[PDB]
């Protein structure tokens, strides 16, 4: 449901920088194309994808889902340390209606080789069942990018100020851990989805996390502690 | 409790002094002159990197950013979706390359001074989640602007909030 004051959310997926760097311009563009195809059935705002622009009108000139040949136009290639960079947005201006953008950068550094969607909070406005729909996106990335080493869907307010280990990443509300995990070691309402030989998807509840109610806060904190205790919680810069 | 900005001197251990002034390729221009006291378009070129200003006494490199609020939704606190490419390359990437290009982190600090508040608010949070320890962000607006107005009354409402709290308590 559309609300007046919603929650900013980070939606990030990290990759192995070494392996992803060696993909050429052609392999990158098939990954993004498949990704947009997996997003399309989840909601009508995720069907179309437009290009970035200097103004609002300049950002609606080219539709990369209607004109597919124009997808190659949005891929950069640095001369020193080849680094591809791709930024789209879906075409909605208001986050309260689903305005969201796709930022896909792979330069070869661990911190700079990621994929993210600006303001996952816009998707919370449109998703009836946010849990099933967000898991779909995670499984899409893992299906398309085998180089994935991490993933985190968490409130921006939590992850910046309130997270348990400030020198580490977090699993967030829905995170990907590239290891086999044990349902015993986690809170009861925390449920796991093993990927054959790829890793585990954590879901700290099926209800969207909140940073003002203690029932949600302790659930991902215990989850983060067990991941650190097992040595699977990565640091920020790396 | 927004970060208090120091003042700036004039010009013409801390390595950046091994750089010099170069020419870079007018509300934005005025605000950088007000933050840096650097003449015309001169900027500090050190470590192969551009810096808007340089406080040699305080051993601090300076940068000024103005006119970037139209790229944001002023109440939700996020950039407009179509403007995510500009915010990345202009405000986030250039701020990482700056934190990366400082070596003696004890004496060499970097400061990013924003004319506009919602631009400061977004950047300050995004800089903390990036691991940018030696980069601090300031809402340091040049006078004769709506912002300077909301700046004066914000620090006034802090001394007011501090006036009541302090005289009724130990702290």
């Amino acid at each position: 449901t559309d609300a007046k004051a919603f929650r900013r959310y980070i939606f990030e997926l990290y990759f192995d920088p070494a392996r992803l760097l060696e993909l050429d311009d052609d392999q990158h563009l098939q990954r993004i194309e498949r990704f947009l195809d997996a997003l399309a059935p989840l909601h009508p705002v995720l069907e179309n994808w437009y290009l970035c622009g200097d103004s609002l009108r300049d950002a609606l000139s080219h539709n990369v889902t209607e004109h597919r040949q124009d997808l190659a136009k949005a891929l950069s290639r640095d001369r020193r340390t080849r680094a591809v960079e791709l930024v789209l947005w879906n075409g909605e201006e208001d986050p309260l209606k689903g305005g969201l953008s796709l930022d896909y950068e792979a330069s070869g550094r661990a911190v700079s080789s990621r994929l993210q969607l600006e303001d996952a909070g816009s998707l919370l406005q449109v998703f009836d069942a946010p849990a099933s729909s967000f898991v779909a996106i995670f499984l899409a990335v893992l299906e398309i990018w085998p180089e994935t080493t991490w993933g985190m869907l968490a409130p921006h307010a939590y992850f910046v100020h309130q997270r348990t280990f400030p020198d580490r990443r977090s699993i967030g509300w829905i995170g990907f851990c590239p290891h086999p995990l044990r349902a015993t070691d986690f809170p009861a309402a925390t449920e796991l989805v093993d990927i054959p030989g790829r890793g585990t998807l954590l879901l700290n509840g099926r209800e969207p996390m909140d940073e003002t109610r203690r029932e949600h806060f302790e659930r991902v904190g215990e989850a983060d502690i067990k991941l650190m205790e097992l040595g699977y919680l990565p640091p920020l810069r790396g | 409790l927004p970060r208090m900005g120091p003042r700036l001197p004039f010009e013409l251990e801390c390595p950046p002094s091994r750089g010099e002034m170069a020419i870079a390729n007018d509300l934005s221009a005025r605000y950088q002159q007000w933050v840096t006291n650097f003449p015309f378009p001169h900027e500090w070129f050190w470590s192969g990197t551009w810096w808007d200003g340089f406080d040699e006494p305080r051993c601090t490199l300076l940068e000024a950013k103005a006119n970037y609020a139209f790229l944001f939704v002023p109440l939700l606190g996020v950039p407009r979706p179509w403007a995510r490419a500009k915010v990345k390359s202009d405000l986030l990437q250039k701020a990482e390359v700056h934190s990366d290009k400082a070596r003696p982190t004890p004496p060499v600090f970097v400061e990013w001074h924003f004319l506009q508040r919602i631009v400061y608010e977004y950047c300050a949070a995004e800089y903390l989640r990036m691991g940018l320890a030696n980069l601090k962000a300031f809402w340091n607006p040049m006078p004769g602007t709506d912002e300077h107005d909301d700046y004066q009354e914000t620090r006034a409402k802090e001394q007011e909030e501090m006036k009541r709290f302090c005289e009724e308590n130990p702290g």
